[PDB]
């Protein structure tokens, strides 16, 4: 059975392949090579997991095909879902409902987690009878025991306007927010022909009628948008409200989160913001990142770029990696070297393992020699293409003559550009 | 000075609405007849208060 997530480009990278001493292995859990780069990535991963210091920023630089994105996925799989890992491309901040700066702020805050723990007294049971005269009584049941409660006017008004009825499995808290839980299985056969879309029939509780709810849940600090409007959780399902006021973001939510942390009702777990293709940012966004990194509770930035000395967007100026010098001063730069005849063959072997393709050692030799001439990223695509061309030939293993069947159908950037002698 | 009066020049009953009485809520913590804990519930079928 095929599921939502299937074999993508970085699917084989199940982690960052490092020893307990952070020493990288020759070939380990998905990743191959890049010893220097993977050791550096492991170190910044460790400072992510410690969490003590704020606004650290790392730039993964190097040529196309070294493993910058691969290393980022290694870091992201090595890190558990507990710590928020936010991945965007630099192109995603170029919004219409927001400015560059506000979108970048929202990403920063999406990279900070807050583990709520909430602890509430609850009354739960099947309603046996309701009476109303205004005042009345309510008979609640759990499979263990039954009780009466006397109702005041607010409780009565939230029985009637809720249209609670005999048989409803009801649930009530201190400072009541009464929610209907289920429908009794005795007042049944209602679906002899129909049920309401919200109605359920699962059975009444057991044990004591009064219990305690523990609820634990990681929101991101971007839960600021949960208080930017009248009804506001909606905007977490449609991106909605755009520039929510800084006067509520930076003091009210941070202050109340600190109060929760001190009482013990919450804890910030700072995570990662990975901006891929970061060269796409404008000097406005870069100069914003300048101050954003200095802030008290920024995540760690990871950036990836493949640019040389190039023009900074929004300027006529040229700089390393296409990002300003005043921001490179704020980064630690991890360089990535290309692969040789030894590591190209091995990552092709890994990709065959992931895509479940079997190749002749001749075919591996040919595919490596082809990848070392045109592009690494192309030899990975020929794997699947040859698997398919060999599947129709009534074969079971990709063969040297099949790599050539693919090699002439799907032509590289090199040969593709070389055949533009026609100039239509 | 500028002092204020309200006179119920009508039937004194309209003042009698307000004074006298002022009782407490007489009941106090009831003890269950089995474990002798202070009660949390009252059984609809007996009206006996109980805890466990
Ligand atoms: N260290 C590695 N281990 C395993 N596979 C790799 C490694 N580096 C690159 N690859 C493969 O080669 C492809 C190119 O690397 P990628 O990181 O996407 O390029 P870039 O460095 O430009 O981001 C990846 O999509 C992945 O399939």
């Amino acid at each position: 059975v095929t599921r939502i997530e299937r074999i993508g480009a970085h699917s084989h990278i199940r982690g960052l392949g490092l020893d307990d001493a952070l020493e990288p292995r020759q070939a380990s859990q998905g990743m191959v090579g890049q010893l220097a780069a993977r050791r550096a990535a492991g170190v910044v991963l460790e400072m992510i997991r410690e969490g003590k210091i704020a606004g650290r920023a790392v730039l993964i630089a190097g040529q196309p095909g070294t493993g910058k994105t691969a290393i980022a996925m290694g870091m992201a799989q090595a890190l558990g879902p507990d710590t928020p890992f936010t991945a965007i491309a630099g192109s995603e901040i170029f919004s219409l409902e927001m400015s560059k700066t506000e979108a970048l702020t929202q990403a920063f805050r999406r990279s900070i987690g807050v583990r709520i723990k909430e602890e509430t007294e609850i009354i739960e049971g099947e309603v046996v009878e309701i009476q109303i005269d205004k005042v009345g009584k309510l008979t609640l049941k759990t499979t263990e025991m039954e009780t009466i409660y006397d109702l005041g006017t607010k409780m009565i008004e939230s029985l009637t306007k809720d249209k609670v009825q005999a048989g409803d499995v009801i649930t009530i808290d201190k400072a009541t927010g009464k929610i209907s839980k289920l429908g009794r299985s005795f007042t049944r056969a209602r679906d002899y022909d129909a049920m309401g879309s919200q109605t359920k029939f699962v059975q009444c509780p057991d044990g004591e009628l009064q219990k305690r709810k523990e609820v634990v849940h990681t929101v991101s600090l971007h839960e600021i948008d949960v208080i930017n409007s009248r009804t506001q959780g909606f905007l977490a399902l449609f991106s909605g409200d755009t520039g929510e006021i800084k006067s509520e973001v930076r003091e009210q939510i941070n202050a109340k989160v600190a109060e929760w942390r001190e009482e013990g009702k919450a804890e910030i777990i700072p995570g990662v913001l990975f901006i891929d293709e970061v060269h796409m940012l404008d000097i406005e966004s870069f100069s914003f990142l300048n101050r954003a990194l200095e802030s008290d509770m920024a995540p760690v930035l990871i950036m990836a770029t493949n640019r040389g000395i190039t023009r900074i967007r929004g300027t006529s100026y040229q700089s390393p990696h296409g990002i300003p010098i005043d921001l490179l001063d704020r980064l630690l730069i991890v360089s990535t070297t290309p692969y040789s005849e030894k590591d190209t063959k091995q990552i092709l072997r890994i990709r065959c393992e992931e895509e479940d393709v079997e190749m002749s050692e001749d075919a591996y030799t040919v595919l490596t020699r082809i990848g070392l001439e045109t592009s690494l990223r192309y030899a990975i695509q020929l794997i699947t293409a040859a698997s398919l061309v060999c599947r129709k030939r009534k074969g079971t293993e990709v063969q040297v003559d099949d790599i050539k069947r693919v090699y002439s159908l799907f032509l590289d950037e090199s040969r593709s550009t070389q055949y533009m002698k026609e100039y239509q | 000075c500028s002092r204020t009066f309200i006179t119920f020049s009508d039937d004194a009953t309209f003042e009698e609405w307000f004074p006298q009485g002022r009782p407490p809520k007489v009941p106090v913590r009831e003890v269950c007849p089995v474990t002798h804990r202070p009660a949390l519930y009252r059984d609809p079928v007996t009206d006996i208060p109980y805890a466990t």
